[PDB]
């Protein structure tokens, strides 16, 4: 198991994750925070080799990407009219997570 | 690129095995493999902790004072999000491939076009690439990554990560940041304020105190993020707060998490190469390993002159060999494949 | 208001450490 | 339909009662329905008496089985404010109930309201001391599981090593009461079989034996649970007091009915 | 910790710097023998009232 | 005698072989002894033929049972120098043996000499993949137990998640080979029962079916264990190679004997 700096924060206090409407939609938060222009150089002139070496170090250390059993889905509801995942304004696009 | 790093370490292990076979002709397969694995693990630990971490955190581990048998070194759930995000904030839209003579070659796309650099979004899980065919191509990848400057350590993610991350289910593409947020909620990660309090950081009471320099500028991301959270700072999650905290470095929360995690990893490991009690290495071998940087590994594997790489390949400085042509952006690169 | 404003310590030493619930407990 | 995960997004159901009691009720109601369907085939005036005989026998058997498997012998219930979980100073207002049966104890923690502290508090945990089962192992697994504090407190109150000797007396009482209830069930089966046979007096004697064994199990449970030194169960600002639950009273009523019917059968045979 | 230990070891704990959630506090097997013996070496033949 | 502790200070015995095989041998030797005692009661010339028939049938049944329960189908054994335990750099010279059966695998680690590093190295560990049993749980319990390094290595080689797919193929092969061996045992029982009956040709056909099912189990084990991708088991400076163990050859010989006897019975019936 992984360690915890703080006791686990779940909606039911055991396993059910905190989500909407208490927390903002993950895609809304991603669009609000991470949207910006590419090509901004690192302020310390850090190299890309360092970034991918750190990715290798992380792959050495931790891995929580493979799904568990039984299969539980925490699906990301795509906000209607998302430029990338719901370009047709269908309003029901859901990214499976 | 992660594949290039893996190939680098694989070839380094094979090279060390060949060196030990030359030194000890009578050794069998198991002895050579174990000695080479020990040396490679020691070099990997030294580079990861004493070279990569000081360069990518601007923080250094305290001096090693011995093995702590009673210290829990397990990876914390917060460390996953912190490390993943402060690495994902620097992924470039493209990656150069560089020659040993400071020549940046063209990259042959699968559309038969020749691009200035290898597009990240179109190379995910690449079974084969026309410009990646031999060991020389992997060496070019490593040299180009050593010469190329990464993206800014800020809240901004490139579209190769934010929109065209490999979708694990029913979609070829997905949002990596949204997936990381859903991971943090899945792991029951604490709030930003609770995470700061548990680590002994000073409490933050206003939204503009998350990143003073960010609120100084004309960027409105703090106000919009507060609007998403209904101005409730107590509900801000650890991952978005760490994204917002970063300025020229990972934020105090993320830097604290990563530094504490690596301190526990080093001190709690009986097989740490500096732990003299495990019998892995002598004092001279430990000193040799400490002297080994990633430049040494790259020079030994690629088999090129040391002047082709800067002394610290994790940071590029003016005067270092082979400057990048220009800071890469989406301009001039192939459009990402649609979802 | 409840006079007991804190989490009462257990007598058996369980649940003292967040992730190692058996640490310091009786029988460990 | 596909394209979405999971294919079924609805909350998963929970069985609304004990599965053993539910199975007993289903089996005996199925037998009752079969015999009700068969009722018009019965000959003449001996239908209401036949109905009474059949229903009484089925009720006796169902009572034996359900009481032997019900964890409702010694019951208690108190409404309090108690600490709920670890790493949380918040308290919950809840009904805590103790239901000691023959083979173990069910501890219930029902929130008032059930939704408190953003959690559903409707715990119903069993800790069994049946032969071959380790109570201490079950309590250790409950501690590892992380059950709420009142449940753990009432569970450790019944551990073999707890200073108040509830475990020893309750295990002995439940074991021998269950043994004598099984003997009563066997006697009830034989009573039915020998009421089928022409010798009705022997079947009445077996029914009398069923009643006697029910009374013996009741008396043994009373005597063995009375020898306990007083264990004060204090939760929050209250004390929980146990008393003979409805399983005890159903045992008493069913045993009295069986002994009365057996005595009536014997006296009627003597007088006719 | 702050009165008996400094008096019976001539050693003082370092200044308290907070709670260490990742530190194992379990009693070591050597501590049993060490504490028991350095206490048993001082038991007097008699005790005054 | 008392006044000392313990009352018995001698080392406790260990059973010198497999308990299942020992029980099979004891039961069938008891039957053989009973029939040898009964032998003088047999009438006349039909005693040596009677003895051959009885002994052959008992041997067929014992072979079926022992082979179905023997973990000796795929065997291998190598003498090496290997690391022994954790927190100890000392190595041991030992014979490491792998004995894959139908329901699991026995890993043996026998020191050469047995007394090395002031320890007795005679490990014989079983890891079972039978239906309803979790191999991964058993390997985790072995890791928690602290078994010596060669045992843990060869155990994890058969985990469901190990890169070399030994677990899947060996589990399938063992499961269906055991099923067909049980079918052969049933056919052997019926062969005895119908050799008791006057229709000897049907009993000979059932004996032939026993032989055919033995051959089918043998062939299925061979085919399903052949489809494995080569898993290189490397201990120290050596590689362990598995081969069809004596259980395989006993299956082959017993099945050939049964099919030969069945064909002889059928041909003799046709010719007489
Ligand atoms: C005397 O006592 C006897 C013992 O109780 C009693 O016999 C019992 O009778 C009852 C019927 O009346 C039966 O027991 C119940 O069975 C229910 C169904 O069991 C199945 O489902 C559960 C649920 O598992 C899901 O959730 C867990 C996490 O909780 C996951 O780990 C699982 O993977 C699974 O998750 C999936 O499904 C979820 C559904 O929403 C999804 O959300 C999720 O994403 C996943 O898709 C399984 O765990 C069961 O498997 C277990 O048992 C089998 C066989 O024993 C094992 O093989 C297996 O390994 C498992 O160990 C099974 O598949 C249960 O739901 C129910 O459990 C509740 O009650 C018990 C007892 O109090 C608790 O211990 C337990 O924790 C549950 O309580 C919580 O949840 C309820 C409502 O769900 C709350 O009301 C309660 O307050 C508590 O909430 C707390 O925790 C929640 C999280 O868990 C949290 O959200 C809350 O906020 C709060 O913090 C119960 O066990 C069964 O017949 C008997 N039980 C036995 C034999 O053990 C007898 O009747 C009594 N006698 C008398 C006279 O009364
Ligand atoms: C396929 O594989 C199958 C699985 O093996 C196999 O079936 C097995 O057959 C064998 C018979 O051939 C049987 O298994 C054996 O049973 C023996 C007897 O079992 C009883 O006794 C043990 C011993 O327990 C004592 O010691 C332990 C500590 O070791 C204490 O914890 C105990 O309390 C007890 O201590 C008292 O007694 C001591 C005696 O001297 C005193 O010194 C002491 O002070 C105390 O007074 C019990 O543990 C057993 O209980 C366990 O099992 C039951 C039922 O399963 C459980 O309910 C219970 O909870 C326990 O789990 C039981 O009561 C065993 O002795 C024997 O164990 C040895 O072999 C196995 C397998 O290799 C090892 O795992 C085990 O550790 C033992 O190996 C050590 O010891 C031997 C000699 O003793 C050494 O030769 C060996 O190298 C190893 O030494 C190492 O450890 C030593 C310390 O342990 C150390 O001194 C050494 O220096 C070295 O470091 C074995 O299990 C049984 O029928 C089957 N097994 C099953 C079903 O599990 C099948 O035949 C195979 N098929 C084929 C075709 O071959
Ligand atoms: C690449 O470098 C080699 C020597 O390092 C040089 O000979 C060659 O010309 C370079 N490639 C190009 C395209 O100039
Ligand atoms: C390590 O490098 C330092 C200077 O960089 C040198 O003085 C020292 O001798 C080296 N030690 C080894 C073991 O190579
Ligand atoms: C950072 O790299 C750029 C080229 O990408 C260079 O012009 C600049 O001088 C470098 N800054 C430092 C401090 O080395
Ligand atoms: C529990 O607390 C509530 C409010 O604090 C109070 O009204 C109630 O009487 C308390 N119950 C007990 C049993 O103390
Ligand atoms: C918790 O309970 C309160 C009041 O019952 C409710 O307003 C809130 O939505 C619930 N959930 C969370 C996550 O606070
Ligand atoms: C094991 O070691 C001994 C002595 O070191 C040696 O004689 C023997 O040949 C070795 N066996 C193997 C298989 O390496
Ligand atoms: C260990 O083995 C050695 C040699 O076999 C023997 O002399 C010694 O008595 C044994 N026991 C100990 C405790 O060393
Ligand atoms: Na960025």
């Amino acid at each position: 198991r992984l360690q915890r700096l703080v006791p686990a924060s779940y909606a039911d206090g055991v396993y059910q994750p905190l989500g909407e409407p208490h927390l903002p939609n993950p895609r809304d938060l991603s669009n609000t925070i991470s949207r910006g222009p590419a090509g901004l150089a690192s302020l310390r002139n850090r190299t890309v080799l360092g970034v991918f070496f750190g990715y290798h170090v992380l792959s050495d250390l931790v891995s929580v990407e493979t799904p568990g059993c039984p299969a539980e889905f925490l699906n990301i509801r795509i906000p209607p009219g998302d430029p990338m995942f719901d370009p047709d304004q269908r309003g029901d696009v859901v990214l499976p997570f | 690129f992660l594949q290039a790093l893996g190939l680098l370490w694989f070839r380094y292990h094979n090279l060390w095995a060949q060196r030990l076979a030359r030194q000890h002709p009578d050794w069998e397969d198991e002895e050579l493999f174990q000695h080479a694995r020990k040396r490679v693990i020691a070099t990997y630990q030294n580079i990861a902790v004493y070279e990569w971490l000081p360069s990518f955190l601007q923080k250094t581990l305290p001096e090693y004072t011995g093995y702590r048998p009673f210290l829990d070194p397990s990876i914390s759930s917060e460390f996953v999000a912190a490390s993943e995000q402060f690495l994902s904030t620097m992924v470039p839209p493209g990656v150069y491939m560089r020659n040993a003579s400071c020549h940046f070659q063209g990259v042959i796309n699968r559309n038969s076009s020749v691009s200035r650099a290898l597009r990240v979004c179109n190379s995910y899980w690449s079974r084969e690439h026309p410009s990646l065919q031999s060991a020389e191509d992997v060496d070019a990848l490593l040299l180009g990554m050593a010469s190329q400057i990464a993206e800014r350590e800020d809240h901004v993610l490139v579209e190769d990560v934010r929109d065209f991350w490999p979708g694990p289910l029913k979609f070829s593409r997905t949002d990596h940041l949204a997936s990381c947020l859903q991971r943090g909620r899945d792991l029951g990660l604490p709030s930003y304020t609770k995470a700061r309090a548990a680590l002994g950081l000073s409490p933050i009471t206003r939204w503009q105190d998350i990143n003073p320099a960010l609120s100084r500028s004309n960027d409105t991301v703090l106000e919009a993020t507060a609007a998403l959270y209904n101005q409730d700072l107590s509900w801000l999650e650890l991952l978005p707060g760490g994204l917002l905290e970063s300025h020229r470095d990972p934020g105090p929360l993320f830097s604290t998490i990563v530094l504490e995690q690596f301190v526990r990893l080093r001190d709690g490991d009986r097989y740490w190469f500096e732990n003299t009690r495990n019998g892995l290495f002598s004092k001279k071998e430990i000193e040799e390993i400490r002297n080994t940087t990633l430049q040494d590994v790259l020079v030994a594997v690629i088999n090129i002159d040391p002047s082709a790489l800067q002394p610290n390949v994790f940071v590029w400085h003016k005067g270092d060999p082979c400057p990048q042509p220009r800071q890469l952006s989406t301009e001039g690169l192939p459009a990402c494949a649609p979802s | 208001q409840n006079p007991i404003s804190w989490e009462v310590q257990r007598f058996d030493g369980w649940y003292n450490n967040l992730m190692e619930h058996r640490w310091g407990s009786k029988g460990s | 339909l596909g394209h979405t995960f999971p294919f079924y997004a609805g909350p998963k159901p929970t069985f609304p009662m004990d599965t053993t009691l539910a199975s007993i009720i289903m089996i005996f109601l199925t037998a009752l329905a079969t015999f009700i369907v068969i009722l018009p085939g019965i000959r003449g005036k001996t239908r209401l008496f036949w109905l009474l005989r059949v229903v009484t026998s089925l009720f006796i058997g169902a009572a034996i089985l359900a009481v032997n498997f019900s964890s409702e012998w010694s019951v208690g219930q108190v409404s309090t404010n108690t600490s709920y979980k670890a790493f949380s100073s918040e308290w919950i207002s809840a009904d805590i109930g103790l239901q000691v049966g023959l083979g173990g104890v069910n501890i219930t923690l029902t929130g008032t309201p059930v939704q408190q502290l953003n959690e559903t508090i409707n715990y119903n945990e069993e800790f069994t001391w049946r032969l071959g089962e380790n109570y201490a192992e079950e309590y250790a697994k409950a501690l590892e599981k992380g059950l709420p504090d009142p449940v753990l407190y009432l569970a450790e109150k019944f551990t073999p090593r707890s200073p108040c000797g509830l475990y020893r007396q309750y295990r002995l009482a439940g074991h021998y009461t269950s043994a004598m209830l099984w003997v009563a069930f066997l006697c009830w089966l034989l009573a039915n079989v020998m009421l089928s046979m022409p010798v009705l007096v022997y079947g009445g004697y077996m029914l009398l034996a069923t009643g006697i064994f029910q009374l013996l199990a009741l008396l043994f449970f009373s005597m063995a649970t009375s020898l306990t030194s007083p264990c004060p169960l204090h939760l929050g600002a209250s004390v929980l007091h146990t008393h003979h639950g409805p399983a005890f009273w159903i045992t008493l009523t069913t045993g009295l009915l069986c002994v009365l019917l057996g005595l009536a059968m014997a006296v009627a045979h003597r007088m006719q």
